[PDB]
């Protein structure tokens, strides 16, 4: 159940309820995970972060190669990874390490984790989902059209064929009865196919929609995006993949998109950087100017890193390649990014999102 | 006589086992105690809150590595190691002369101190006893160790190094101007030579330092020689001061050395997880579908949250994450072991604890290590 609080300038402020006691705020982000962990963080250290989203994103590409063990385990991937009470959305691809292109056919789609190719027909994909048992899952889809009208037309038909076949298999699956399929809008950069994908996918009883293939982010694709969301029903959530940088997030929110991946703060962490942009841009902690800097990463930040550690210490930890550097940067970068999403929702409540957008852009 | 930093809260009637308390500037430490290296925990992503939650109240700093990065001047500006690394409990640092120093980086020792080599025929660096104290003063650790002349080794060098360590002890004592703020420990030398070690014990205990460490063991020596030198050392070190046995950390070694009178211990990735029966090698295929934790009765975060199967999967597919979880559990095991040892001494049931520990670890007395059976028998503990 998606209930809107208000819609101002195309931006949807609301909550998704009955997830069946959980609620998720929109616009919002999903907690980013890799191989079933928030990167560099534990259950304990995740609990300390403020504003952790109500739903976490899992990636089939990092979990599909563990199918045999998960099927033996039977109780689902959330329980397997030690987060039995969390909500999980399982996407097809990882947005940071998506693997090689060109392996999509009318019959299967392939993903890569640590090891070898995992080729998934519809039945294999659904068999994997029966072991994972996520709360939400992206349907098998062809996202490589814009990676030619012919290629874009095929991505819509393949994705509609996958969708219908997966819905049929879900009807016969005891365990996937409580799981929600997310329809996937394809069509690449051909306007006619985007609309057809949008209109036809909305005819199917999906729990929501994934806007695939908008990664960058052109103004052409932003116009495709708004053209697509105008065709989708208002009472279902709109997810988008590969869009996480703050400026791009705001452009998509203005065009009716609700839920975003949070891989951007992870990318910042992996390059040894800390988010510093005001939301009411980043700093590189390897720089020698931080060697004697005993300020926190962000003055006034409430995260465990900033309240208890210095730039100088994090600089040292990076120079000696200690995993604690990535722990502390990840805690701060997630806390900062989740605080940014809190400020978006507050700005929508107060009708000041335009002002927040200029504050963000200013630091870009 | 200087004020004593230790008190004994219980002693085993038959054996040498002691339960004590060390009153240190950053808090009281219960003994016997195992002291992990702090920077080894931070290398594996362990925060101060996590290490505190495992029960750790004192950890080691390696002075040589600290002296390279970030260096003593930066640590001084950061108001000491406690401030720099956000650690509110106790720290113990070594002299910086030998621990974790490659022999490729060391020139020969002279009376003036230790000499470090720099790459490609560069200029050498001297670390005198006085400079070692000055560096550890800047670190601000709660316990500091003398500079000693460490040797691995037979012939006259052992006696020569032992006597130089006595002379350097006196120089460290003279240089250490603030015994109210940091506690300097002497380090007993003499190798496996009973006569040299006896002389070192007799001479170093004439110095009124607050504690004594036992050096030069944990080399290649036999186990027979090892435990006899530990027992010789504890028989001559003052009862009313702590005994720190360096470089001993295997569980069986720890338990036996507590029985011989030792109070403090230290010791430095293959998928091994410590358990009461020894270790589990979680990379083995048998754990791929083992959905139990490493140890159902381990209170560590890893055992509350994760199965052997999950850790096995991560050891292959996300190894860095696995190493965090395993390091947390392995430190937890060491701290729990020493906590269980101390409880048994307080409840006057240490010989029973040893018997149960050995039976769980090995089985029948005939499967226990012979050196351990003999060493324990020497303090009245029969298996
Ligand atoms: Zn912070
Ligand atoms: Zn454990």
């Amino acid at each position: 159940k998606l209930s809107l609080i208000k819609v101002v300038n195309g931006c949807r402020l609301g909550k998704i309820q009955n997830l069946g006691d959980c609620t998720v705020d929109i616009p919002g982000c999903l907690l980013y995970t890799r191989t079933g962990s928030a990167p560099h963080l534990t259950h304990q250290t995740l609990r300390n972060i403020h504003g952790v989203p109500g739903i976490a994103q899992l990636t089939l590409s990092s979990l599909a190669e563990h199918h045999e063990v998960l099927a033996e385990y039977k109780k689902g991937v959330g329980s397997f990874i030690g987060m039995p009470e969390s909500l999980f959305y399982c996407s097809l691809h990882d947005p940071v390490t998506p693997g090689p292109a060109g392996y999509v056919t009318s019959k299967s789609v392939s993903v890569w984790g640590f090891g070898g190719r995992v080729e998934m027909t519809v039945s294999k994909f659904m068999a994997i989902q029966e072991a994972l048992q996520p709360d939400w899952f992206q349907c098998l889809s062809d996202g490589e059209a814009s990676c030619s009208i012919k290629r874009a037309r095929k991505s819509v038909d393949r994705s509609l064929l996958f969708l219908d076949s997966c819905l049929r298999l879900q009807e016969e699956s005891e365990v996937l009865q409580k799981s929600v399929i997310i329809g996937v809008i394809e069509g690449g950069d051909v306007m006619e196919e985007r609309l057809r994908s949008a209109r036809e996918t909305a005819k199917r009883p999906v729990g929501g929609f994934l806007l695939d293939g908008f990664q960058g982010v052109t103004e052409t694709r932003l116009h495709l995006l708004s053209s697509v969301t105008a065709e989708l029903p208002e009472d279902k959530p709109r997810l988008i993949c590969g869009v996480s940088r703050p400026d791009e997030v705001l452009e998509c929110i203005e065009r009716g998109v609700d839920l975003f991946e949070s891989f951007f703060p992870y990318q910042v962490t992996e390059r040894g950087c800390a988010l510093t942009f005001t939301f009411d841009f980043e700093i590189n902690l390897k720089e020698k100017k931080y060697q004697e800097d005993f300020d926190p990463l962000v003055r006034g930040c409430s995260c465990y890193c900033c309240k208890n550690h210095t730039r100088a210490y994090i600089h040292h930890l990076l120079m000696t390649n200690e995993l604690l550097a990535g722990v502390l940067l990840m805690m701060h970068n997630f806390e900062h990014y989740f605080g940014f999403f809190c400020s978006i929702r507050e700005a929508l409540k107060n009708d000041t999102l335009a002002q927040l957008k200029e504050l963000i852009c200013r630091q870009m | 006589s200087a004020p004593r930093i230790m008190r004994l809260v219980a002693e085993c009637s038959r054996s040498g086992a002691r339960a004590g308390e060390l009153r240190l500037p950053h808090g009281t430490v219960a003994t016997p105690v195992f002291m992990p290296v702090g920077t080894q925990a931070t290398m594996k992503g362990i925060t101060t809150e996590q290490l505190d939650s495992l029960g750790c109240r004192i950890c080691l700093g390696n002075t040589y590595h600290l002296g390279l990065r970030p260096g003593p001047e930066l640590i001084r500006k950061a108001q000491g190691l406690h401030g720099f690394m956000n650690w509110p409990h106790n720290l113990l640092t070594d002299s910086g002369g030998f621990q974790m120093v490659s022999l490729f980086s060391l020139s020969e020792v002279t009376e003036e101190g230790v000499h470090f080599r720099s790459p490609y025929d560069g200029e050498e660096t001297l670390l005198s006893p006085e400079r070692s104290v000055e560096i550890q003063n800047a670190l601000g650790s709660d316990i500091i160790m003398q500079l000693d002349h460490v040797v691995s080794v037979t012939g006259p060098l052992v006696e020569e190094a032992m006597h130089r360590s006595v002379r350097w002890l006196d120089r460290c004592i003279a240089a250490h101007k603030h015994p109210d703020k940091q506690n300097l420990f002497a380090i007993i030398q003499g190798g496996l030579n009973a006569d040299l070690r006896t002389t070192c014990l007799k001479e170093m205990t004439k110095r009124d330092v607050p504690g004594f460490a036992i050096g030069g063991l944990s080399g290649g020596e036999s186990k027979a020689q090892f435990w006899k030198m530990v027992a010789l050392s504890t028989s001559m070190l003052p009862k009313d001061k702590p005994r720190y046995l360096m470089g001993v950390g295997y569980a069986t070694d720890l338990v036996v050395c507590v029985a011989l009178g030792c109070d403090m211990f230290d010791c430095v990735r293959f998928g091994s997880a410590l358990v009461p029966t020894g270790n589990l090698q979680l990379k083995k295929k048998q754990y791929a579908k083992d959905f139990s934790p490493i140890n159902p009765e381990c209170p560590c975060p890893t055992c509350q949250t994760h199965s052997r199967a999950f850790l096995h999967a991560l050891l292959h597919s996300d190894n860095t994450t696995a190493l965090h979880h395993l390091t947390v559990h392995n430190i937890a095991y060491q701290l729990q072991l020493l906590s269980a040892v101390r409880s048994s001494i307080l409840e006057q049931r240490f010989p029973d604890f040893v018997r149960n520990f050995m039976r769980t670890m090995y089985g029948d007395h005939s499967l226990c290590p012979a050196w351990a059976v003999e060493a324990l028998a020497s303090v009245g503990i029969m298996l």
